[PDB]
């Protein structure tokens, strides 16, 4: 998911991703990561876009 | 400009497909509420 649309997993949020994609469960403890894989590092491991 | 609604109701879904979303700050409320529930007045301040 990019990072121009990372508010939509913000707690609270009325877009279609929480209530059809992703509803995070807040019952346990949770750490939700926004990080970006580079191009190198890509190339260097098999992941893929 | 301001703008104060009442006595009204709106479709809030098709003014959300209209922009897209950077960040809300929200105090005492959330935009589930505001997605879900009534209240007495509503008022918008928007600029540029
Ligand atoms: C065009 C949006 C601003 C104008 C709104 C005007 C009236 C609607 C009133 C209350 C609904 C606000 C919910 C907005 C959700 C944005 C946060 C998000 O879930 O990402």
């Amino acid at each position: 998911l990019p990072f121009s649309m990372k508010s939509t997993l913000a707690i609270g949020s009325a877009e279609a991703i929480s209530m059809f994609n992703y509803n995070q469960d807040y019952s346990n403890p949770t750490c939700r990561i926004h990080a970006a894989v580079t191009a190198n590092v890509s190339t260097a491991l098999n992941f893929t876009a | 400009s301001r703008r104060v609604f009442t006595n009204c109701n709106y479709n809030l879904t098709k003014l959300l497909s209209l922009v897209q979303v950077d960040e809300f700050v929200c105090h005492k409320t959330t935009p589930e509420a505001l997605a879900t529930g009534c209240y007495s007045s509503l008022t918008v301040d928007w600029f540029a």
